[PDB]
RNA sequence: UUUCUCGU
């Protein structure tokens, strides 16, 4: 039949609803609140309650419990008893210490090859080889007792889950009782619930599966920051700039940590709105810190002021609910009696005391705001403040709604301007005056100095013509998504359980159902979709022309918790799937054509982004506001004065203004499984539906997610209005929810006054007027969202000032553990997961080690002691595992299976390994080619069991381990099948089962077959020509002689199979195919085994990779005198794909190919690289150098000279793919008929019409100057931004070389990487050696350089095939260029 | 032609007096009816006159005086505490500073407690 | 004289546009949408106009 | 001169707009839902005689 | 240079019936035939324009 | 167990 997999983390909401329907049923009484979802709990409960109460020991539970024997509690008050176990017995703490110091011992032998191998191509100076890990080893010895009881916890938790979890999979309907595995502790866990008992204690709670995963990644969090702090300190011991930047003992942490359960366990749930405020508090010191004296003491006592009256808040909300309920005789008599405050300032005190005034300690100590949990969202009192909030009438000055319209008009004259050299085709040009009408002939715009508020007043009263066209074909890839939707307004009740609902509305409910279609029926985008048999291509387009969302009588918007937010409230809606196409259509066209015209919109990094940004007296100033509750300030009078002028720009009535015509008249209604609302007797919609706590009606205001980026432009529009009224400038960086200002105004400084007391002062001034403009425009914005600063920037949760980057790198890789971001607990994306956490530590710490060996620990758990545990497939992985580990023990001359788990792990992933990400990822990020990179990063690892030099290339040794590695690299059989197509679907692609298959190939076929059964026309006819589309697109380029991957990743994005295929893709990373149209959410078993054999063969990829004879028996080997690794990598890659010869791919490995040395010689021919900053630990501080972005060389193209805003988006994308097509093919045979028929079939043009529309290139090779999405566009270093600002570097010498060998051609290798490589090679050598070096020169293997010259293609592209691929899949092209559409492209 | 000059003044002043009236007039939004029930219109109106309505419960409102204060453009003591040079403490937080920034003269540091 | 104080009648007369036209587009709301007049109030566009085009010419 | 003329001759279009914007104001503020019907079969007239006018020529 | 003289009164007519039309306005939404006959007047022409404008880059295709 | 839930 079908499985339940259920989640090993939250990756959800804990829902307050369901915890109150759960104990209210199990305690015959109202449990957490007085609302209606206990009253219906224990009037019709649910099936899953109803099984979970009936249990023997469940009904025991509650026997004792009106004995009085045992008293209710929280989820809450548990967290605290589970954080503070204090009932370990000795065996099971000498078991748990033993288990940690072996995972610690085998994570260091396994970093031991790493660093062996790093330290010896870097020329510097038993189980481990290394003196630096051998001391390391030896300081690690015995983990604290903190570390050593949060493994317990953490690991005890796990052992309940993937207990439970694997008893799931074995049956449905499963109940986990688990009264051993934590002593003293009793769990009935569920799916649908967890029922904690504490025998000891006498307390007893309800919780949900979601509150369980939360207790569990906490302990799983707090474990992290211990492992994480504790081998920071360890290197830091032995080496001062070796570990992390920031430091800690981690008894204070612990401490930290209880103190932080402690005020949750008084507070109860509304513990969270205190602990919110932990990053204000760590902001806070870092202002005192930073900042002068003024904004130190303001922030402080203003955040004083914050917390207090948040902790206020809180107790009053605590009481009021808990009055009337079971809990009432819970709350603490300290909260009654006000001694938290002696809690709380403990608190306090530990967090500054944690910080110690240290500026790397604060910043990273942003994780407190995610160990402490999450809380479980009350839907109906959010929805309650929301109601008050936007249910409001606000009151405008007219003259304030004028200025804010001629803001936004002249932001949109001005980007016109900028963009296409001209002014906008407006109606009314007789409105304007004499001066305004100069400056609309003379197609200029005047400067904010030089513009007035009679300027702003007389922009308002225009309207324009069309600029933007509306794309007639609906965008499946913009349409189609794996999120959820809700149903219609007859159909809303199905999303509450039939239980729950009343027998009248279950009627209604059963005789609308058939007068619904099967599409509309559905909750979920792909089934909507899929669903919708009576699907015209053209619907979309047609709606937002006939406004047919606009009194549409089944709207209603549903809204739902927030996942994994600890924000009390910000509660995210839902809306049907026709009215969603016209809101994520209205955002699309916003983002494409008007978003280019508020470059502050920052659509993105965040470094960088700060970094352009940061890229008689001029006094400066730093305001930062939060924006989450702005989307409610925003009636129909602000925001569609400014939506008008989108409107007139695509002539579209009512597009951008839908919000605020149609959510007014629709009822915003609790949407959720145990959140239904009262209905009464013979009431059937929600229009008649009597609004309570659980919905309302006249919105009046905005939603979030929607429109956001109308109200972004719309706020950069104030900003603008303000700094005219204020005569200063403003360098807004406004990004999602936070909002970041910049003021800088020339003053004249009256005598006796330094540069501060004047920054302050324009501080003050600027918050008056930005107040005032906001109260006028309806935003009330309060204390608590803004503050100010001066010499402090903060963006995105971050922390920077004087150009010296602060990381939250403990905080990103808060949540590392076995089976992560992988769905049905898939094993090589756990691995890349995992590995892809673990850099974060040091690509913004800087600590290679640190990463490295949580890496290191985190992999070999994964392998090692939780492959046993897989919830699908018992053994199998293990089994497996084993077999690849004896398999390489003997291919190899490893003595033990442990050195055989230790290559494996070190092995790249490439080739069946386990290692996720190679070596060149901690030099550089992105690289041209991975074959290169995975050899050159296995023969480093070889080099640990087989004496290398690595200074010496690779002379030849007795030792034949890396000659047999090699030669059975080069050594396989042949097995080519659809080479082409694969190319183009990954132009780095093997094939020949030489590499590791994806979940998307597997998957692909099944996502096909369940395709081509479904009601919806166009998807239906492009599964079902699915393979007779790929064999055409395989073979359809087969007689070009030299075959260039990434101009086939080109053609193929240019026919129309990309994008259904992309929809293929995006459909088979769903839970379950063949599953999607059953209504069911419940893996099928097909999907099971497919998943578990494609597990099985990745895993068994070594032994296939390297066979135990070499294949060929015979004494000849690959010889290793004067080995290219590119001409080895390429070979392989020919002979791997049956192909004559494979051009532009194959590329060097700059780790390899560039040797080090520290000082110069008689010759230098290197890329000399020294440090400005003259200190030894230049780490944590900036240089007079700018940063070092490595993007990629630009290509040189000539723009035609056309009207750009008159063509789509997508047609200008298709129109530049031709153009590439026509740089790179320009030497074929039959370029022009294919060019021709290829126009003809895609646009509405032919080749001569379409070609003084291409962009033709001026560069002539196409080898080093393309721009293929599969080619990488940046080269930047390991090391963050600021790093690289301390680091000149040059390259004349390797000019000078190159000019006299080979001179006058492209190269196939990168000198954006070679420089990336330099840099983070000599931050490195600083890493380990507690001195930066000098100065660093790179002298490089010329073996490994090739003269990649542009090839002359010699073949035919079969037309015939060409034209049945684009006529089976005619459902996927773009809009075709209409002559209507045509013939304005040269106009004026 | 002065006459033309001296006759034309009187429609220069009385557009100054419109564009007067213009700048003075104040939008309300179209918030719900009372009772709910239906969407009430997007009302316009000379501003002392809405200063008026608010304050008469013409028109059901979360903010009053702050709203007054800015629609008859007068600063408010609100808005003064919100843009304050130096900010006081509630006594709560005047509570915390001093545990915060005092010696610890308890020294509670236990658990068991609270 | 006469040519200044004309030109700046014709800015007092812009910016008695840029209002009008201001409160003419802030005054049509979710009420003229369900009423059906906010066309009306607004005006007619391009794509309904090219709708109105294809619907004769068809 | 020609100035004065042609700014008058500018003057004339800029008041028949605000009479414009002043005639859609008046007609969609009063009459609470008594107009209403009036411009909805007045939009439905507009768009008959347009689209038979541009059946014409 | 009565031309001049006559142009002023009407358009000093318009602007006070302009105002007129302001009062009545502020005091109506406070708290027919023809001025919306004028408005749907004004709409028709302005989609006129708008639609010759539109067929104008039609009949330059149709060439 | 109105497809456990899973927005932009």
């Amino acid at each position: 039949a079908n499985v339940y997999l259920t989640d090993s983390y939250l990756k959800g909401v804990i829902s307050f609803s369901e915890c109150n329907a759960l104990g209210s049923y199990i305690f015959n009484g109202p449990y957490l609140k007085n609302d209606y979802t206990n009253l219906i709990s224990r009037q019709n409960p649910l099936i899953e309650h109803m099984n979970l109460k009936k249990l023997n020991i469940t009904q025991s539970l509650i026997s004792k419990y009106h004995k009085g024997e045992i008293k209710l509690e929280e989820p809450t008050y548990f967290q605290s008893l589970l954080m503070t176990y204090k009932s370990m017995t000795s065996s099971e703490q000498i078991a748990t210490t033993n288990l940690l110091k072996k995972i610690i011992r085998r994570a260091i032998e396994i970093s031991d090859v790493k660093v062996y191998a790093i330290l010896n191509k870097l020329g510097l100076k038993d189980t481990i080889k290394t003196t630096l890990l051998k001391k390391l080893m030896c300081s690690m010895q015995h983990p604290p007792s903190w570390l050593i009881h949060w493994f317990n916890l953490y690991t005890k938790l796990n052992n309940i889950l993937t207990q439970y979890r694997s008893n799931e999979v074995k049956n449905h309907g499963f109940t986990l009782i688990d009264n051993q595995t934590l002593s003293g502790f009793q769990f009935i866990l569920n799916q649908y619930g967890c029922i904690v008992y504490h025998k000891e204690l006498k307390r007893i709670t309800v919780t949900t599966y979601n509150q369980f995963l939360t207790w569990k990644d906490i302990s799983l969090s707090r474990l992290n920051v211990c492992l994480i702090t504790w081998i920071s300190n360890c290197l830091n011991t032995l080496n001062k700039s070796l570990g992390l930047r920031c430091g800690f003992n981690n008894v204070i942490l612990t401490q930290l940590f209880l103190y932080g359960d402690c005020i949750l366990k008084l507070f109860h749930n509304e513990g969270f709105y205190i602990i919110k405020e932990v990053e204000g508090f760590i902001m806070s010191l870092i202002l005192n810190i930073t900042e002068e004296d003024q904004f130190r003491k303001r922030f402080y006592n203003s955040m004083l002021n914050n917390i207090t009256d948040a902790a206020n808040k809180a107790q009053k909300n605590l009481l009021s609910r808990v009055c009337h309920t079971l809990l009432d005789k819970t709350v603490s008599d300290n909260i009654i009696n006000g001694r938290w405050i002696i809690l709380l300032s403990k608190f306090l005190k530990l967090i500054k005391l944690a910080g110690d005034n240290n500026l790397n300690n604060l910043s990273e100590l942003y994780f407190l705001f995610r160990i402490f949990g999450h809380p479980m969202v009350d839907e109906r009192q959010a929805m309650d403040a929301v109601k008050i909030n936007c249910n409001e009438t606000k009151f405008y000055l007219l003259s304030s709604l004028s200025m804010l319209r001629g803001a936004f008009i002249y932001r949109i004259i001005k980007g016109f301007v900028n963009n296409y050299n001209r002014w906008p085709t407006l109606r009314n040009a007789i409105v304007l005056p004499l001066r305004w009408l100069t400056y609309y002939k003379l197609n200029t715009y005047p400067s904010l100095l030089e513009l007035t508020e009679r300027d702003l007043i007389v922009l308002s009263g225009l309207r324009f013509y069309r600029e933007f066209r509306l794309p007639k074909k609906v965008d499946l890839e913009m349409i189609i998504n794996d999120k959820a939707i809700s149903p219609p307004k007859n159909l809303i009740w199905t999303s509450f359980p039939r239980n729950y609902m009343p027998s009248h509305i279950q009627n209604y409910i059963e005789h609308e159902k058939l007068k619904f279609s099967e599409s509309d029926k559905s909750r979920r985008v792909l089934e909507y979709y899929l669903r919708d048999n009576k699907f015209n291509e053209c619907d979309l387009y047609n709606c937002v022309v006939n406004q047919s969302y606009l009194n549409n009588p089944n709207h209603v918007v549903s809204l739902t918790g927030k996942e994994r937010e600890l924000s009390v409230g910000r509660m995210f809606a839902m809306q049907p799937g026709m009215f969603r196409q016209v809101q994520i259509l209205a955002e699309k066209m916003i983002a494409e054509n008007i978003l280019q015209f508020f470059p502050e919109s920052l659509t993105r990094e965040l470094q960088k982004i700060l970094e352009l940004k940061a890229g008689n007296y001029i006094s400066k100033c730093s305001i930062i506001t939060d924006l989450s509750k702005f989307n409610q300030a925003f009636r129909y009078e602000t925001s569609c004065i400014c939506s008008d002028v989108l409107d007139e720009l695509h002539g579209v009535q009512s597009l951008f203004s839908w919000l605020h015509l149609t959510i007014p008249h629709v009822t915003i209604i609790c949407t959720y499984r145990h959140a239904p609302p009262y209905i009464g007797d013979h009431i059937v919609d929600l229009n008649n539906v009597d609004e309570q706590s659980g919905l309302y009606r006249y919105h009046m205001g905005g939603i979030e997610g929607w429109c956001q980026k109308l109200w972004t432009i719309e706020a950069i529009s104030l900003l603008d209005l303000i700094s005219l009224k204020g005569k200063f400038s403003i360098t807004a960086l406004i990004n999602g929810d936070n909002q970041s200002i910049d003021i800088s105004k020339p003053i004249r400084l009256m005598e006796g006054q330094t540069h501060a007391q004047a920054d302050y002062l324009l501080a003050l001034n600027s918050l008056k007027l930005l107040y005032k403009e906001y109260a006028g425009i309806g935003h009330k914005l309060k204390g608590t969202e803004t503050y100010i600063s001066r010499d402090m920037q903060f963006m995105s949760k971050t922390i920077q000032h004087n150009g010296v980057y602060y990381p939250a790198s403990i905080k990103k890789v808060l949540r590392v553990g076995p089976w992560i971001n992988t769905i049905l607990d898939d094993f090589k994306v756990s691995l890349e997961s995992i590995g892809s956490l673990t850099q974060e530590l040091e690509y913004r710490g800087e600590s290679l080690l640190c990463s490295l060996i949580f890496r290191n620990v985190w992999l070999y758990n994964q392998i090692a002691l939780q492959l046993k545990n897989h919830a699908l497939c018992n053994n199998k992985l293990y089994l497996d595992i084993l077999k690849v580990l004896k398999h390489l023990k003997t291919f190899f001359n490893l003595d033990n299976i442990d050195t055989a788990l230790t290559l494996y792990m070190n092995l790249p992933m490439l080739f069946g390994g386990g290692d996720p990400n190679l070596l060149y990822r901690s030099f550089y990020r992105r690289t041209p080619d991975f074959l290169t990179e995975a050899i050159v990063h296995s023969v480093f690892i070889l080099s640990y069991y087989t004496n290398h030099d690595l200074k010496d290339k690779l002379q030849d040794l007795s030792d034949d381990r890396l000659n047999k590695f090699l030669t059975c690299i080069i050594t396989f059989d042949k097995n080519p099948n659809a080479e082409f197509v694969t190319l183009m679907r990954d132009p780095q692609a093997l094939g020949s089962e030489r590499q590791a298959k994806i979940t998307s190939e597997i998957n692909r076929l099944a996502v096909t077959e369940v395709l081509s059964t479904a009601p919806n026309k166009i998807f239906s006819k492009s599964a079902q020509h699915y393979t007779t589309t790929e064999i055409d697109l395989n073979d359809i380029m087969q007689n070009i002689e030299p075959t260039y991957p990434h101009g086939l990743r080109v053609v193929y994005e240019s026919l129309p199979f990309y994008k259904a295929e992309k929809i293929v893709n995006l459909i088979s990373g769903t839970k379950s195919i063949t599953n999607i149209l059953e209504k069911t959410s419940a893996i099928d078993l097909t999907d099971i085994d497919r998943a578990t054999e494609m597990m099985r063969k990745n895993i068994t990829l070594l032994i296939r990779i390297l066979p135990l004879d070499c294949n060929r028996d015979k004494r000849e080997i690959l010889s290793m005198e004067n080995l290219s690794i590119t001409e080895l990598s390429k070979y392989v890659r020919e002979r791997s794909w049956s192909l004559s010869n494979i051009v532009g791919v194959t590329s060097p490995s700059i780790m390899y190919t560039m040797d080090i040395k520290y000082t110069t010689s008689t010759i230098s021919s290197g890329i000399i690289i020294e440090k400005y900053n003259v200190n030894s630990l230049t780490r944590g501080e900036r240089g007079p150098t700018k940063p070092w972005v490595g993007s990629s060389t630009q290509e040189k193209k000539t723009m035609p000279v056309y009207n750009r805003q008159v063509l789509t988006k997508k047609q200008r994308d298709q129109i530049d793919l031709l153009a590439k097509l026509d740089w790179v093919y320009a030497s074929i045979d039959n370029k022009d008929e294919f060019m021709e028929e290829l126009s003809i079939g895609t646009l509405g043009l032919t080749y001569e019409k379409a070609k003084k529309l291409f962009p033709q290139y001026l560069s002539v090779n196409y080898l080093h100057r393309l721009t293929v999405s599969s080619r990488p566009c940046e080269f930047p270093a390991s090391i963050p931004a600021y790093r690289t600002t301390n680091y000149h570097f040059d390259t004349s010498p390797i000019n000078r070389i190159l000019t006299e060998k080979y001179g006058d051609e492209d190269i196939d290798i990168v000198f954006q990487n070679c420089i990336s490589f330099g840099l983070s090679l000599m931050s490195v050598v600083e890493q380990f050696t507690n001195v930066c070096p000098n100065r660093i020169i790179l002298i490089p293997k010329l073996n490994e350089i090739h003269l990649m010259k542009p090839p002359i293609f010699t073949g035919d592209v079969d037309i015939h095939k060409l034209k049945q691929v684009i006529q089976k899949q005619h459902m996927f092209l773009p809009d075709k260029i209409s002559l209507t559409q045509y013939v304005e492209l040269f106009l004026s | 032609n002065d006459n033309i000059t001296a006759r034309l003044d009187r429609i220069d002043e009385k557009l100054s007096e419109i564009l007067g009236m213009l700048h003075t007039l104040v939008v309300a939004s179209a918030g719900p009816t009372s009772a709910r029930d239906g969407i009430r219109d997007a009302m316009v109106g000379l501003r002392e006159e809405m200063i008026e309505k608010i304050r008469t419960e013409a028109l059901m409102t979360n903010d009053r005086l702050e709203a007054m204060a800015r629609l008859r453009n007068e600063e408010s003591e609100k808005m003064a505490k919100d843009t304050s040079d130096e900010v006081s403490l509630n006594p709560t937080s005047e509570k915390l500073n001093n545990l915060l920034e005092g010696n610890d003269s308890d020294n509670d540091l236990s658990l068991e407690d609270f | 004289n006469i040519t200044a104080r004309l030109d700046r009648i014709d800015e007092k007369l812009s910016e008695i546009l840029g209002m009008l036209h201001t409160l003419v587009v802030a005054s049509a709301g979710p009420t003229s949408a369900r009423d059906g007049i906010r066309d009306a109030m607004v005006g007619l566009r391009e794509e309904m106009i090219e709708k109105i085009r294809t619907e004769a010419l068809m």
